[PDB]
């Protein structure tokens, strides 16, 4: 399923570099 | 866009800091006698808010 993906403490960053799992 | 929240004679003081993905705000309010610079004296600021936002702040700007 291509909808689930990966690229400081509790930091979040949506900038772009991203890959789905298989 | 993953977060939203709602809630010269006067000196308004604030502190803003970000630690471990939490963004903290503090404040104090007082009357003042001379407006030319910050008044020499003491009165500690107390917390307002402690937000869960996880953002990497490196720059800031002010609105009026």
């Amino acid at each position: 399923n291509y909808n689930y993906l990966y690229r400081k403490p509790f930091e979040r960053d949506i900038s772009t570099p991203l890959q789905s799992y298989g | 866009c993953t977060f939203e929240y709602v809630s010269f004679k006067n000196l308004r003081e604030f502190v803003f800091k970000n630690i471990d993905g939490y963004f903290k705000i503090y404040s104090k309010h007082t009357p003042i006698n001379l407006v030319r610079d910050l008044p020499q004296g003491f009165s500690a600021l107390e917390p307002l808010v402690d937000l869960p936002i996880g953002i990497n702040i490196t720059r800031f700007q002010t609105l009026l």
